């Protein structure tokens, strides 16, 4: 049952001790423990927020015997030689790509209920503007939700965003950064604006 | 996690975009 993996970050613990341990720590903490899915799978824990934690499946290729590492690895369809490349440019750049989305003043803090609450009052105080935000989808580890209203008229749209190692993916695209995700973002609504206003009957 | 459709013809005005 229990698996052997010689790595400072690794700990003998199911998903629920790995959030327990997390709890205290920061953002971006993290442990490997072991996978419910056999012996040629891992897992990495990690703490986005308070009570927050996400859970990545990681594939073993090349395994020496049945209970050995993996020499090569798979994390969301990219490979990577070891446990401490996974933490360096996979894990390491998902905790950048998350500060630099909760350091934007698109971003804010609070449950989904909050923000739309923020979002609607902010329409009713500017009624002829677009407004959207981010927020967290606490109830998708990983996500971010994007808001947003046309009009103070206009009916609240919730699109959804994932945090990925290279950046934010939205629709069909991976933005590099939160800045190129806005400019996307209005760019995907205006084209779809001007498509909704087009005659078909021509 | 679907994202619903713009449906309206409502003038967008959303703030401009920002260089990087």
């Amino acid at each position: 049952t229990h698996r052997v993996i010689n790595h400072p970050y690794y700990f003998p613990f199911n998903g629920r001790q790995a959030e327990d341990y997390l709890r205290s720590k920061e953002r971006g903490e993290f442990v490997i423990r072991q996978s419910s899915r056999g012996d040629d799978h891992l897992v990495i824990t990690w703490k986005l927020d308070k009570d927050l934690f996400q859970h990545i499946d990681i594939q073993e290729l090349e395994k020496e015997n049945p209970l050995a590492l993996g020499k090569v690895l798979i994390v969301d369809n990219q490979k990577y030689n070891d446990l401490d490349q996974i933490i360096v440019e996979y894990l390491q750049n998902k905790v950048r790509l998350l500060n630099e989305m909760t350091s934007s003043e698109k971003f804010k803090s609070g449950t989904k209920k909050d923000v739309v609450k923020f979002i609607e009052d902010y329409s009713r105080v500017n009624p002829n503007k677009s407004v959207y935000y981010f927020s967290l989808n606490h109830d998708n580890p990983g996500w971010f939700y994007l808001m947003f209203k046309i009009n103070a008229n206009s009916k609240l749209y919730t699109w959804n965003v994932k945090l990925t190692n290279t950046g934010y993916f939205l629709v069909n695209y991976n933005y590099p950064s939160v800045i190129q995700l806005c400019n996307g973002f209005k760019t995907l609504l205006k084209s779809n604006s001007s498509k909704n206003r087009m005659n078909n009957y021509r | 996690l679907v994202n619903a459709d713009l449906d309206v013809k409502d003038e967008l005005m959303f703030s401009p975009l920002v260089d990087s």
